[PDB]
RNA sequence: AGGACCGAACCGACUAAUGUUGAAAAAUUAGCGGAUGACUUGUGGCUGGGGGUGAAAGGCCAAUCAAACCGGGAGAUAGCU
RNA sequence: CACAGGUGGUCAGGUAGAGAAUACCAAGGCGCUUGAGAGAACUCGGGUGAAGGAACUAGGCAAAAUGGUGCCGUAACUUC
RNA sequence: AAUUCCUUGUCGGGUAAGUUCCGACCUGCACGAAUGGCGUAAUGAUGGCCAGGCUGUCUCCACCCGAGACUCAGUGAAAUU
RNA sequence: GAUGUCGGCUCAUCACAUCCUGGGGCUGAAGUAGGUCCCAAGGGUAUGGCUGUUCGCCAUUUAAAGUGGUACGCGAGCUGGGUUUAGAACGUCGUGAGACAGUUCGGUCCCUAUCUGCCGUGGGCGCUGGAGAACUGAGGGGGGCUGCUCCUAGUACGAGAGGACCGGAGUGGACGCAUCACUGGUGUUCGGGUUGUCAUGCCAAUGGCACUGCCCGGUAGCUAAAUGCGGAAGAGAUAAGUGCUGAAAGCAUCUAAGCACGAAACUUGCCCCGAGAUGAGUUCUCCCUGACCCUUUAAGGGUCCUGAAGGAACGUUGAAGACGACGACGUUGAUAGGCCGGGUGUGUAAGCGCAGCGAUGCGUUGAGCUAACCGGUACUAAUGAACCGUGAGGCUUAACCU
């Protein structure tokens, strides 16, 4: 149910070893609008693989 | 699969008649005893038919000597010699399992004319 | 004796002329082809590495390609070894067929069992459930005790517990070979073999016999 | 162990005693006393008595 | 698929009407008895003047079951209810002189040959 | 386990799920494009496309069926009079998913789903 | 007619599983008993601590009861920790 | 505590119903202030289950079952 | 026997098998006559025992539907040491 | 300044003083079946009735229903019948409060796991250039039960009754593994019947809600009660035991020299894991063959170019899966959805027409609809890239090649 000894900070650190975030490897650049975006997602301006798929 | 289908089709009997549920059918089956294959008849109502090509089957119910008996025949088994529709019945269901809890005058199923 | 690498097509049945319906697993044993031959001199033991099926040219890696190329053979979906007995020779290019099984009566079939995922002890170890009612509190399918008191003061190794079930190599033995068919590259064996439909199956002549 | 009684000690200890004759198939239980030994003694006595009674019965018959 | 506590009907004319299976014989921990399997039974309901008497513990052979019997080709055969033929404990041969209702090929052997002969239908 | 089983449960009870698919499909039909969560969008493909297919053959029975499925006469009309003939040549694939980032309120991965001859 | 019967509201609280760092310092859901009476309920009033009240269980008397609570005697006394 | 609790009175629509029960609705009011996925074990709350049918268990606990109106019919015993 | 220690008394019933149950006997450790004796229809969320029906209670678990559990985002405790 | 108690349940694990199965000696061992002792712990080793029971008696099984240890194993795993509070009553003791290892009826069983442990499953680094595969097998785990029938043979044995060893064949029980072809279960994602009610203007037709409203069927999957397979044979070294030859001890003696047989135990054989086997192994294949500074001059640091093999990431995903992981595919494309065709399931849709006063019936019609199935099909989505990974790989000996 509960600890018998306060665990160390070292232990905590070790535990958190795997809690790190991975940044996006790289962003795709749209061919037409030249603006960066996530692979397989549309851009913020609304392009996807060159064509304008959405208004705003 | 295709291969499986091929395997199956070459085993299927081609002469199987057009019975439905309710039909009073008469299945003749091969019976070994000693060293003499003979042909035992099993006349009853078809209560359920299961269509799966080679794996096809049908459940014939009768009342042998007071006791009710269902028998499930594997349709394309060579142990069945001959299926034959002695009468054809008008039922509204694919399966006549309500006939298990019905006897005599209740278990009647009207004949399907035309 | 060596064995072949087939693929589980599916199950079906063979009605015998007598009456009996034999449940058969259908194994599509495409022409296996030798890629490499091992020996006591170089490798340290006698065996044959074989491949089977086709593979995508765009998907096969360079190293993989090279190995195949050296052999002088089409690239297949995998490579599998077979230990050779004394008095068994194979050239590198050679293609072994299901015709090899014509003489055998029984076979051991090996393949990866179906994955049941994380299984509890009722499924995985056939543990008896506890009482469904009569007072039971939150402990119907739970594993019960897992040890004794202060001695030994630990759970012993290989205690039966919940965990991953299936998706592992299993081997059914002494399966009767119902029919060999060189025409369609089929082997029919009586009874269910491991794995799902489309899974690879190493068929070998039965060691027990 | 004895029937019912009262405590932890009672629950654990095996004071009750059931003596049995292998030739005759007679039995004598005792769990009157706390002391196993005493019970045994009592039980033994009972058994002895029973044997005597059986011998007398036989004689009578 | 008869087990301890299962009430069967009687096929023979021994005297008994209703009998309860008290033991499936022929193996430790043996769960069920299907057709052709000998069971120990006790007579729960009997006729006024028969061979057997109520509360009589004796053997019986199971001749029909509701679960049924599978054949080599895979053709199952069932019945509407479970039944048995009473037998002597020692001699293992029927008490009655007359078997009612249909039985099966499963039953036929050197042991239960009388029964099959008696029976009106053998499926 | 769930080998070979189709159909997302979507942390909903069955009836509720059905309702939502009916609504969503209708909305899509109306607007020809909608922004929803990606899984939901995916699910919708197996409701809307079939409806579209049904709408190709204009019969009374078919119309009735459509109505039953959807229950908005307007939607049905749209399907039969516009989308059915509009997708007459097209053999499936009436719709298009485009992934569109993550919803602010709960980081739920969003996606547009749109009819293929929208623009 | 009825401390009659079946049954909602209302009053209760026999079984159950749940909860047991609760949604809750006693509840829940499913069933359960009474339901024109020795019923139930609102509002106001009266009984006070060896005192009350008690169809009586040492029950209840503000989440406190084999002698309430608050303040005081008071830093009681403690051969014990 | 923005707490599954407690809090007296009045109003009392429709269809079915004996009904203020119950079901579905009206007038009116709400979706209960974390969502999104996934579809392991195990827990909770439910559904179904071959054959058997209390063998479970301290105990049929729990479930299952019975369930309405009319008419026939209804034993011991009884303070009638 | 809500009372019997010896005691699972003995005999009978019920069950394939009954330390419980019912009927007897009386050998009442240690019943007994308003701290009432013996009966008793009716009533009981009362104790014990047996039967029919019914059943996942169980043989022996299987599948399914939802709420957690698991992963992502936001917020963010606790006993213990 | 707390170590929760009998029994039940669930899970066990060890000992051997062995209950069954295996091996053997002696027998007051003819045979069958026993008695007794020695070896042997591989596996196996009962369901019920009664009682809170452990125990035990009884019923019926079984090859056998072993005896013990483990906090008389196991309540941060369940129960709470017994015990061990408070209510009440009987007997009994007491003047009484009350009391009894007398009896009786009633009576709250908390804990989200830090560490060890164990079951699973990943990330990091390592294994000395990097990469993709296939292996070897140190070591570890699993498995190991047994009945009945028939033959041998009514032979051997025996006065008869009865009735074998050895060896062989079949078919079961229990347990385990796999699987879904069959028989079935489930199948709130398929079809249908049907009650009440609300809605779609109404009719007709549909949908919502009522536990999936209540039912009847049922596809895929998952599944057991379904059906395949398993336990071995063999080999080695032995146990008790049995010997052979053989002296010490002219004989005798299985032992001292030497040689042999000998069991479910041991080591192998069968199945699975397994090179973190840091003792980091082997085999095959693939990939990289450029500059110049710099100095604290060494397996040193830097900047331009360069970026392979392959990997990851992203996407479409899976009979893989908690998450990671593993597998498949990404247009040179069937990976998913859709679509087409089929199958399966349900059981003759709607609309129209005819018959009927009508409920309804008949025709069109085995119709319509049909999930997870099968075979096809690029219609939609799987993007051109980008990212990590480099640029021939230390020293010392030996042997070769030249
Ligand atoms: C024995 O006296 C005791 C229980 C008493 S309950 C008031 N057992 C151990 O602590
Ligand atoms: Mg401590
Ligand atoms: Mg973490
Ligand atoms: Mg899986
Ligand atoms: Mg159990
Ligand atoms: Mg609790
Ligand atoms: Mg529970
Ligand atoms: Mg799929
Ligand atoms: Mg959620
Ligand atoms: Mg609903
Ligand atoms: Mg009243
Ligand atoms: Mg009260
Ligand atoms: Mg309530
Ligand atoms: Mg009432
Ligand atoms: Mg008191
Ligand atoms: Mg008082
Ligand atoms: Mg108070
Ligand atoms: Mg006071
Ligand atoms: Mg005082
Ligand atoms: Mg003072
Ligand atoms: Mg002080
Ligand atoms: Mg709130
Ligand atoms: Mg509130
Ligand atoms: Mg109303
Ligand atoms: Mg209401
Ligand atoms: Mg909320
Ligand atoms: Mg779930
Ligand atoms: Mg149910
Ligand atoms: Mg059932
Ligand atoms: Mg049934
Ligand atoms: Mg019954
Ligand atoms: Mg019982
Ligand atoms: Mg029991
Ligand atoms: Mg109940
Ligand atoms: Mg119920
Ligand atoms: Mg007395
Ligand atoms: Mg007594
Ligand atoms: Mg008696
Ligand atoms: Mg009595
Ligand atoms: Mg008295
Ligand atoms: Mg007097
Ligand atoms: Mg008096
Ligand atoms: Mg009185
Ligand atoms: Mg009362
Ligand atoms: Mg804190
Ligand atoms: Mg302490
Ligand atoms: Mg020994
Ligand atoms: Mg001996
Ligand atoms: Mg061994
Ligand atoms: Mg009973
Ligand atoms: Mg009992
Ligand atoms: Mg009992
Ligand atoms: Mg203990
Ligand atoms: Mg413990
Ligand atoms: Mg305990
Ligand atoms: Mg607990
Ligand atoms: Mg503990
Ligand atoms: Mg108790
Ligand atoms: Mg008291
Ligand atoms: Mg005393
Ligand atoms: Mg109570
Ligand atoms: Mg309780
Ligand atoms: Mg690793
Ligand atoms: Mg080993
Ligand atoms: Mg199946
Ligand atoms: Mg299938
Ligand atoms: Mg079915
Ligand atoms: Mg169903
Ligand atoms: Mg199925
Ligand atoms: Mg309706
Ligand atoms: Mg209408
Ligand atoms: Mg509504
Ligand atoms: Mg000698
Ligand atoms: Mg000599
Ligand atoms: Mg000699
Ligand atoms: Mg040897
Ligand atoms: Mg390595
Ligand atoms: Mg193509
Ligand atoms: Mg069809
Ligand atoms: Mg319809
Ligand atoms: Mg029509
Ligand atoms: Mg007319
Ligand atoms: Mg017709
Ligand atoms: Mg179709
Ligand atoms: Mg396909």
């Amino acid at each position: 149910a509960v600890q018998q000894n306060k665990p160390t900070r070292s232990k905590r650190g070790m535990r958190r070893s795997h809690d790190a975030l991975t940044a996006v490897t790289s962003l795709s650049v749209d061919k037409t609008s030249g603006e960066k975006h996530l692979r397989h997602h549309i851009t913020a301006d609304g392009y996807y693989r060159g064509r304008k798929v959405i208004a705003k | 699969s295709n291969i499986i289908k091929q395997l199956e089709q070459e085993q299927m009997k081609q002469d199987v008649p057009s019975f439905r549920p309710g039909d009073t059918v008469e299945v003749k089956v091969w019976v070994v005893e000693g060293s003499k294959k003979r042909l035992q008849a099993f006349e009853g109502v078809v209560i359920a038919i299961r269509n799966r090509g080679l794996h096809s089957a049908f459940t014939v119910r009768k009342i042998s000597n007071g006791e009710g008996v269902e028998r499930v025949f594997q349709t394309h088994s060579p142990v069945v010699d001959s299926i034959s529709v002695k009468r054809r019945g008008a039922v509204r269901k694919a399966k006549l399992y309500y006939l298990r809890e019905r006897t005599g005058k209740a278990a009647r199923i009207k004949e399907r004319l035309n | 004796m060596i064995g072949l690498v087939g693929k589980k097509v599916g199950m079906t049945r063979i009605f015998t002329e007598d009456g009996v319906s034999i449940p058969v697993t259908v194994i599509e044993v495409e022409a296996n082809r030798v890629t490499q031959v091992k020996d006591l001199a170089n490798d340290g033991y006698r065996a044959i590495q074989v491949t089977t099926g086709a593979k995508k040219a765009n998907r096969v890696t360079k190293p993989e390609a090279g190995h195949f190329a050296k052999a002088g053979v089409e690239a297949g979906r995998g490579l599998w070894e077979f230990r050779l007995a004394e008095g068994e020779e194979f050239t590198v290019g050679q293609s072994i067929s299901v015709e090899l099984f014509a003489d055998v009566k029984k076979v051991d079939v090996t393949g990866t069992s179906k994955g049941k995922g994380f299984a509890g002890t009722v499924k995985r170890w056939n543990f008896r459930t506890q009482d469904a009612t009569h007072g039971n509190s939150l402990s119907h399918r739970v594993p019960g005790s897992i040890g004794q008191n202060q001695t030994p003061g630990k759970v012993f190794k290989g205690k039966k517990m919940a965990g991953q079930m299936g998706n592992e190599r299993v081997t059914v033995q002494s399966l009767d070979v119902v029919r060999v068919d060189a025409e369609r590259n089929l082997l029919l064996v009586k009874g269910a073999v491991p794995g799902a439909t489309g899974s690879d199956l190493i068929v070998k002549p039965a060691v027990k016999a | 162990r004895t029937s019912g009684a009262g405590g932890q000690h009672v629950n654990r200890t095996e004071s009750a005693v059931r003596i049995t004759h292998i030739p005759t198939g007679i039995v004598t239980q005792c769990q009157n006393d706390r002391s196993q030994h005493k019970n045994k003694d009592q039980a033994m006595k009972q058994m002895k008595a029973k044997l005597y009674e059986l011998e007398m019965q036989k004689k009578n018959a | 698929m008869i087990q301890e506590q299962t009430m069967l009907n009687v096929a023979d004319n021994s005297g008994a009407r209703r009998v309860m299976c008290i033991k499936v014989l022929g193996g430790s921990h043996r769960r069920y008895a299907g057709v052709g399997d000998i069971i120990k039974i006790t007579i729960k309901e009997a006729i006024p003047r028969g061979k057997v008497k109520k509360g009589d513990v004796l053997k019986a052979v199971v001749v029909r079951t509701k679960k049924g019997v599978r054949r080599p080709d895979g053709s199952v055969i069932r019945f509407d209810g479970n039944a048995c033929v009473l037998l002597n404990n020692n001699s293992e041969q029927p008490i009655g002189t007359r078997i009612f209702g249909p039985v099966t090929r499963e039953l036929r052997s050197e042991k239960f040959m009388k029964i099959i002969s008696l029976a009106p239908e053998v499926l | 386990m769930r080998h070979r089983k189709s159909g997302r449960q979507l942390n909903r009870n069955s009836s509720h799920r059905q309702a939502m698919f009916r609504n969503m499909a209708g909305s899509l039909v109306r607007h020809e494009i909608i922004k929803t969560t990606l899984p939901k969008a995916k699910e919708l493909r197996r409701v809307v496309e079939p409806l579209i297919t049904l709408a190709k053959t204009d019969s009374v029975a078919n119309r009735r069926l459509a109505f039953a499925r959807t229950r908005d006469n307007e939607i049905v009309a749209k399907l039969f009079n516009e989308l059915g003939p509009r997708f007459a040549s097209r053999a499936g694939g009436y719709t298009r998913i485009l992934k569109c980032g993550f919803r602010a309120g709960d980081n739920a991965p969003m996606a547009y789903i749109e009819l293929v001859d929208r623009s």
